[PDB]
């Protein structure tokens, strides 16, 4: 394409009106108020590395009948912030992995009382080999992860 | 030290 996958674009709804486009030749992609972080927001309660999107292959264990994924790739979202974020419904603890669909707003930073609202609308605009391009369907109905040592590692070189 | 937590 022309060298993004993922549009992660802070809308309206939150405090910040900027668009962030995830390079497909950045993996993974560190969300943050650190300009390390290939994204860059400045916001007062997210971390250097609050958050980043990692894309891996994507394969089922089987393919019978049915033809599956087969073998391509997705595009994960991990949070490292200590202030949680949240994926359209599911929670997200530091150390946390979500599938991004197309269309995934994620919130970085939500304050009931101090009414800091934040949010984040994931939009594919270029399919990089994407079994689909992101439309998170399987067993579990939009389900949070875990991470590892595997991507505490990515962030560890950020 | 830096804490973050929202409530």
């Amino acid at each position: 394409g022309n060298g993004r996958f993922l549009t992660l674009k802070p809308l309206p709804d939150s405090i910040i009106q900027e668009s962030l486009e995830i390079q497909q030749g950045v993996n993974p992609f560190f969300i943050g108020r650190s300009e390390d972080c290939n994204c860059k927001i400045e916001d007062n309660r997210l971390s250097r590395v609050h958050c980043f999107i990692f894309k891996k292959r994507h394969a089922v264990g089987k393919s019978m009948y049915e033809s599956p994924a087969q073998g391509l790739d997705d595009i994960w979202y991990c949070h490292t912030g200590t202030n949680v974020s949240y994926l359209n419904n599911n929670r997200m603890i530091q150390g946390t992995k979500f599938l991004l669909q197309d269309g995934d707003e994620i919130k970085i930073i939500w304050d009931k009382n101090n009414k800091f609202v934040i949010g984040f609308k994931v939009e594919i605009n270029d399919t990089t080999g994407l079994f689909n391009e992101g439309l998170g369907m399987l067993q579990e109905q939009r389900v949070v992860l875990k991470q590892t040592a595997e991507e505490k590692d990515l962030v560890k070189k950020l | 030290e830096d804490i973050y937590y929202l409530d």
